[PDB]
This record gives structure tokens, sequence and C-alpha cells, in this order.
């Protein structure tokens, strides 16, 4: 893309439907989460909602953050104002915080998702995320 | 109270401030903390030497603000704990603010911002905190007055840390809304000077007066009502409940304005209604001009119950008592007047020619002497008595009381004494025994009694004088002293 990355977590998009949803980045990119959005006019019983978790393969590979990831985000509100909610990650390499989120390149990151209503934690949403190595990244 | 004007944390990432430069400095960032969705700007160009970034908040309304606190919420990151870490890593950053008219929107000259104060942490963040997920979240707050103008910013300059800025709150303090001593005093607004002591007039609640100090507040800078001066009372008619003004109860009463409560009605006196100043008298009594209304309802005295008149010699001796029924007072005085008869049978008031020992009017005492009266009259005196009640019924209560000694000689004598006596016939019946009484001419006497007219002293000395005197007794009148001497 160039520097942010926008990823429409629902089941109706493709790239989730496809099961391998992978994105490309350098340092300092960013990953722009926008959470199922629907209009007033829903039972919100189709309204989609989710629990994002950063986890390793294992649980990436398992649909399962049990023991093996952090909660990252929670898309509960699908009624939100200014369109979508969105959540924001910014691969950095070290963070301005206690124990913010740090990022190296050559590197590979997870996220999957469970469904808030429970669906049956089957087959989860998922996204990879591959930190390029700093000869690939200009 | 604190009144807030800027909550970063409570606003949800929905502020949107202003940085600068233009997207090189300060980041929001979203993170979970404590199973809840927070937003955070933070900053870590620990490696680029000289930084100057600033984050500047929205334009904040000032109102009625004068000295604002500013709490800040924040973790630093140890200089210590990066890999690389350059000689240009800070642990501290600085608080800013600016005054201003109207909002410069996306305009941003750093020089028109005055630093407030370097803000450092108390807790700095190290590396092992990063494996244990432990958040180490200082607390740091200013404040800056007195505001002047219609409203300001805050900003925040970053020179080379690595700090992330959780939370930012602004507020004023505001002397709450109070009810004390009977008035109420409005919210007031904490001055901006220190030294400021607000006077705050109190308004008396309903049912409440200032009766002779009115009632005062003073707010000082932190929100505290000070010093009191004066108060509300609950008036006649009211007491005080609770915190408020109420109506005295039926059955009791309230006369002044005073931190009493309401008295219950006095003895023989009507149920009260609500709010009562004094009870109603019960049939048949009444209450003076002075008696508290605390004081049963009383009722004039009955007549004294004695009344003595003697004729002691030319002036006659009037000694009464005290009302068997005093009607429940004890401002009880006397009065006596007087009337002749002449036994002609005319009759009429007394002359002015007769004397008190004692003006005859407003009597204390039980008693008084009546003198300068003509001889053989008829005089009837009435004592009356009188309490404070007197004067509220027509009726009177008194008493009346209208006012012949032996004529004794020698009969003969020796050395002894012989004396006889005599009283006109009619008298006679009224004698119960005569007294005779002989003295020598201080404090030792003989005294005999006989139903007859004539006794003979015995045993006297020789050429003696003796004081001899016959009363008639009854169930009386004494004749005069008489010396007679014995022979010799």
């Amino acid at each position: 893309v160039a520097d942010r990355y926008a990823v429409y977590w629902n089941s109706s998009n493709p790239r989730f439907q496809r099961g391998d949803y992978h994105i490309d980045v350098c340092i300092n990119d960013y990953l722009d989460v926008f959470c199922p959005h629907y209009e007033d006019s829903v039972p919100e019983d189709k309204t989609e909602r989710y629990v994002l978790y950063m986890v390793n393969f294992d649980g990436y590979s398992a649909c399962d953050h049990t023991s093996k990831g952090f909660k990252r985000w929670e898309c509960n509100r699908p009624h939100s104002p200014n369109g979508p909610l969105k959540f924001s990650e910014k691969f950095q390499l070290f963070t301005p915080f206690s124990l913010g989120f740090e990022f190296r390149p050559g590197r590979e990151y997870f996220y999957i998702s469970s469904a808030i209503p429970d669906n049956g934690r089957r087959s989860c949403l998922k996204l990879k995320v591959f930190v390029r190595p700093t000869n690939s990244c200009m | 109270k604190e009144v807030v004007l800027l909550d970063f944390a409570a606003a949800g990432g929905e502020l949107g401030w202003l940085t600068h430069p233009y997207g090189k400095g300060w980041d929001l960032m979203q993170n979970i903390m404590n199973d809840m969705p927070i937003y955070m700007y933070s900053v870590c160009n620990v490696m680029s030497g000289d930084q100057d970034n600033w984050l500047r908040t929205n334009w904040v309304y000032r109102g009625e603000a004068e000295r604002i606190f500013i709490e800040l919420k924040f973790t630093v990151r140890d200089c210590n704990s990066f890999p690389g870490g350059a000689s240009s890593c800070k642990e501290t950053f600085n608080l800013y603010y600016a005054e201003s008219d109207l909002d410069y929107g996306t305009n941003f000259q750093k020089r028109l911002f005055t630093k407030i104060d370097t803000i450092a942490p108390d807790e700095i963040t190290v590396s092992s905190d990063f494996e244990a997920r432990h958040v180490k979240l200082n607390v740091e707050e200013r404040s800056v007055g007195p505001l002047t103008r219609k409203g300001f910013y805050l900003a925040f300059q970053d020179i080379g840390a690595c700090v992330a800025l959780l939370s930012v709150r602004v507020y004023y303090k505001k002397c709450p809304e109070l009810l004390q001593g009977l008035a109420h005093f409005p919210e007031t607004i904490a001055g901006s000077d220190a030294p400021s002591l607000a006077t705050v007039a109190g308004t008396c609640v309903d049912h409440a007066v200032v009766p002779p100090e009115e009632p005062r507040m003073h707010c000082a800078v932190d929100g505290e009502w000070l010093v009191p001066i004066g108060q509300c009372l609950c008036q006649a008619g009211y007491e005080k409940v609770e915190d408020a003004c109420q109506a005295c109860s039926p059955g009791f009463f309230k006369f002044e304005a005073s931190e009493s409560p309401c008295l219950e009605c006095p003895e023989h006196t009507l149920p009260s209604p609500e709010g009562a100043t004094s009870c109603e008298c019960e049939e048949g009594f009444f209450r003076a001009p002075q008696d508290p209304a605390s004081m049963p309802c009383t009722r004039p005295p009955s007549a004294p119950h004695y009344l003595t008149a003697v004729g002691m010699g030319a002036k006659v001796e009037l000694r009464w008592t005290p009302p068997q029924d005093s009607g429940g007072r004890e401002d009880i005085v006397y009065s006596v007047t007087c009337e002749q008869c002449w036994p002609s049978g005319e009759c009429g008031p007394c002359e002015a020619s007769v004397r008190y020992s004692e003006p005859p009017h407003g009597l204390t005492r039980t008693s008084v002497t009546v003198s300068d009266l003509e001889p053989h009259m008829n005089y009837t005196f009435t004592v009356e008595a009188r309490n404070g009640v007197s004067g509220l019924v027509t009726s009177r209560s008194f008493r009346t009381a209208s006012v012949e000694p032996p004529k004794v000689r020698l009969e003969g004598r020796s050395t002894s004494l012989s004396v006889s006596w005599s009283i006109p016939p009619p008298q006679q019946s009224r004698v119960w025994k005569y007294e005779v009484t002989y003295r020598k001419k201080s404090n030792s006497y003989n005294v005999r009694r006989t139903e007859g007219f004539s006794v003979t002293l015995d045993d006297l000395a020789p050429d003696t004088t003796y004081l001899v005197q016959v009363q008639a007794l009854t169930q009386g009148a004494g004749s005069k002293v008489h010396e007679f001497q014995t022979l010799s």
C-alpha cells in the first residue's frame, strides 16, 4: 500500500475468507483495524463483534489466545458515530510508554479474533504482519 | 466542589489535539488497561538528538475560573533501558500554557506559551517492568492563576524523553451551596489570589429571621467556607428541627426568637394550635402583661383570711393575714378604706383627718396603725387583697372590722392595799374574769384573778408606791395605771 494499511475486520471481507490474510510492512508503518460497522437498521443479531488478540503462531495457527496472547482491541461498538470503530498499531522500534509494543525488522506478528456472541471459536479471522528486514525497507 | 473543564481520559480518544511539528512528535496511541480500552499521547525519540515536540490541547473556555488545577498522569521510561541510548535521553517533559480571547485553531506559535513547570516522574519505568506487565503511573498536579482572558490552552513539550500521557484533567474549585445557621449560601467561585476571602451574604430560610447580626460566610481559594458571622433564628411560633424551622406542635408554644425548643403549655391553659406564640387561658383564669407564657393562668386572691381591729388607746391597730387563696400569685398587695357611723344613725366616708402609719394603698405589710379618730364614732375598716391580675376582674375580695374599763378605787389601806372597782351592769355579762396586776414602782409584778369587784393585796411593804391595773377579761379592756401607797 503505502505507510498505513487499512484492514476491515469482518467475515464478509474476501481477504479474510481466503484465510491467509497478511501484510508486508516496514518499521513505523501503521495498521488500521476497522471494526464491523452497521447502520441503525439492524437487529444486532447479524451484527459482528470481536475481541482482537496479539498471539504467536501456535495461537495464530490454532485460533487460541490462551497462554499465547494479549488482548489487543475490542470491536464492541457496531454503532459508533463517525463510521466504524478504528484501532491503530504503529510498528515502532521503541515504545514511549512502559510496556508498549515494540517490533523488529524481519519478524512476523499475528492477530486473531474471537466472536463476542461466540460462533464456535473454530476458524477465527486472523492476520499475519510481516515486518520487512532493514535491507528491504528502502 | 470541583468543576471539570478538561478530561482527556474521559473523552474516549475523540479529542484530536494539535501536534507540532506536523506529524513528527506526539502520537495518539491506543491500548488495553484493566480490561478497558484507553488512549494516550506518547513520544519516544530518544535516539534522534535535539527534540522539540509540542502537544497542544483544544481551546478551553475559562468561564468563571480564576485559578485552574492541572492533573497529569503519565509514565516515563528509564534512559538506561535503551540498547543504544544516546546521551540525548531525557526523563522529564515541560508543561506550558497560554491565555487567549479566541480559538486560533490550527495556528500554533510556541513563544506565545509560558512555562508552568518541569514535570518529573516519581516512579521510573525500568526494563524489568516490561516482562512483568507492570504500569507505574505517575500523578502530578500544578496550578496557574489568575486567569484573565476568555480562554486558554495547555501545551506539553517533549525535549527527548520516553513519555506517554494517560490523563489530563483541568478543574477549578467551587465553594458548595450551603445550608447553615438557618441561612442559605449560594455556590460561589474560589477566588484566584491566595489571601482571597470572599464575603458571601446568606439568605434566611423560610420562617427564619435576624432578630436584634446578619449571616455571612467567607469562601477561600481551596473551596472552604471559613468564618461564620451572625445567624438566622427560628422566630416566635417556630423552633429548630434538623436544619430548618418548624411550627410548634399542638400543645406547645414559643414567644421569642431564641435557640430554644418550643415550651409545652403551662398550667390552666387551653391546648394550642400549631405555631403558637402563647397558650390561651382556661375559663376563669388570666395572665398579666408581664407573665411569661410558661406561667400558669392565675386569678385574683380571696380576702385576707383574718382581720383584727383593736382600739388600743386612742389609735386603732389593724392586723390581718394573707388570703387563704392567693390565686397562684406572689405579688399580693393590700389597701385599706374607712367608713364613719354615729350610733344618730347617719354614715359617710372617713374624714381627711384620719392618718395611717403607712400609705393605705399598695401595702405589702399585713398591718397598719390608724390615728386621729373622733371618740364614740363607729369606724368600719375594709382591707382589700389584690394581686397582679386583679385589674382584669370587677369583683373585690375584702374583709371588714369595726372599732369600758373597770373604774377602780381604794376602799382602804394598811401595812395592805384594799381595792375595789366597777363597770356598768350591761357590760358585766361580758367579763369572764378580772385580772389584777400589781408591780413595785422593772421586771417582776404579781397578778391575781377574781369574778368579784374587790380584792385585798396582801404581804406588801410599808410606805411603798405600787402600780395597780385591773383588766376586764373576755372569752379585753384594761383600766389605767393607779399608784396606791401603803401606811407607815
